[PDB]
C-alpha cells in the first residue's frame, strides 16, 4: 500500500 | 539492492522514482541530470513481449524520496512527464543493448537538500575510472533478495569486473555498451541490484574535482546475487553523445 | 553545472559511511 499526495 | 543497507539522508540527491499512476506502483528507478531531465533504462519503459508500453501520459517520478510507500511532505517533490524518448537503436529482442531512455519533465524542479542532479562522464573522467576492482555505487528501493522489499532507500558498493570474467559468466552477447560489476565469489563479500532497481544509477566519485558522476544504469542481470553472475549496466559514457543530442533539441 | 556535489555532504565537508571504499579502490589494487 502506497501512502496519498495532496 | 541485494547485501546493501539503508541509504543516509541526502546521499543520493539525484535519486528517481519511476511511479505507474493507475494501479499506483513502483516501475523503476532513474536519475536526475538536470532540472528538466531523468536519466532512465528502455526496458522500463518498453519491452514489447510483456506488452510494456508507458507513455508520458501513464508515469509520473518522485525526486526527493527516502522512504519507499510514505509521502514525505515537505521533502519529495512529485511531477508529470512532457515527453518520453527511448534510445533508437535499443535492443529489447536479444540482450537489451542501448537500454537507455530519457524523461523530461513538464516544469523544471527546484533542488534542495534532496534534489540534486549528478553528473555525466567525461572522456578522461570515463577512461580514469572505469576500471576492473574501481568501485561504484547503486542505489535502489528494489527487492531485497531474489519481506521484501526494503522500508527505505538502500544503497552497495560494488567492483567493476573485467570484460573476459563478465562475458563468460552468462550465455547472452555483451556489447560494448555494457558493463558489469560485482563480487566473485573468491571475495567473499556480496551485493547485487535487483529487481525494482533497474533503471537506476551506478555512480562513481571523481577524484579530480569530488562531483560524483553516473557511470551506469541498471539494466539486467540473471537472478540477483548469485555466485558467479554479475550486473549488467548500461554504459553512460558511449551513449553520451545520444544523450546530448536528445537534450540540446528538446531542452527547453 | 553544480552536478554531483551533494548539499548535506560535499557542499559542508561531511563524508558518507562509505565513500572512502570507493576511494580506497581507487589507490588499491
Ligand atoms: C507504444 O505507444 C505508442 C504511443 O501511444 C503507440 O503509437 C505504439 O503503437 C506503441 N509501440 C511502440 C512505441 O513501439
Ligand atoms: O520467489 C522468488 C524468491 O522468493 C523469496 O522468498 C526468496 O528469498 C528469494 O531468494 C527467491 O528467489
Ligand atoms: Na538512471
Ligand atoms: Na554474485
Amino acid at each position: 500500500i502506497f501512502e496519498p499526495p495532496e | 539492492i541485494v547485501e546493501g543497507s539503508d541509504a543516509e539522508i541526502g546521499m543520493s540527491p539525484w535519486q528517481v522514482m519511476l511511479f505507474r499512476k493507475s494501479p499506483q506502483e513502483l516501475l523503476c528507478g532513474a536519475s536526475l541530470i538536470s532540472d528538466r531531465w531523468v536519466l532512465t533504462a528502455a526496458h522500463c519503459l518498453l519491452y514489447p513481449p510483456w506488452d510494456k508500453n508507458f507513455t508520458e501520459n501513464d508515469l509520473l517520478v518522485r525526486i526527493g524520496k527516502h522512504s519507499r510507500t510514505r509521502y514525505e511532505r515537505n521533502i519529495e517533490k512529485i511531477s508529470m512527464l512532457e515527453k518520453i524518448y527511448i534510445h533508437p537503436r535499443y535492443n529489447w529482442r536479444e540482450n537489451l543493448d542501448r537500454d537507455i531512455a530519457l524523461m523530461k519533465l513538464k516544469k523544471p524542479v527546484a533542488f534542495s537538500d534532496y534534489i540534486h542532479p549528478v553528473c555525466l562522464p567525461d572522456r578522461e573522467t570515463a577512461a580514469s575510472l572505469l576500471q576492473a576492482g574501481y568501485k561504484g555505487r547503486v542505489t535502489g528501493w528494489g527487492n531485497l533478495k531474489e519481506k521484501g522489499q526494503p522500508s527505505v532507500l538502500q544503497v552497495v558498493n560494488l567492483p567493476i569486473v573485467e570484460r573476459p570474467v563478465c562475458k563468460d559468466s552468462t550465455r547472452i552477447r555483451i556489447t560494448d555498451n555494457m558493463f558489469c560489476a560485482g563480487y566473485k565469489p573468491d571475495e567473499g563479500k556480496r551485493g547485487d541490484a535487483c529487481e525494482g532497481d533497474s533503471g537506476g544509477p551506478f555512480v562513481m566519485k571523481s577524484p579530480f574535482n569530488n562531483r560524483w558522476y553516473q557511470m551506469g544504469i541498471v539494466s539486467w542481470g540473471e537472478g540477483c546475487d548469485r555466485d558467479g553472475k554479475y550486473g549488467f549496466y548500461t554504459h553512460v559514457f558511449r551513449l553520451k553523445k545520444w544523450i546530448q543530442k536528445v537534450i540540446d533539441q528538446f531542452g527547453e | 553545472a553544480d552536478c554531483g556535489l551533494r548539499p548535506l555532504f560535499e557542499k559542508k565537508s561531511l563524508e558518507d559511511k562509505t565513500e572512502r571504499e570507493l576511494l580506497e579502490s581507487y589507490i588499491d589494487g
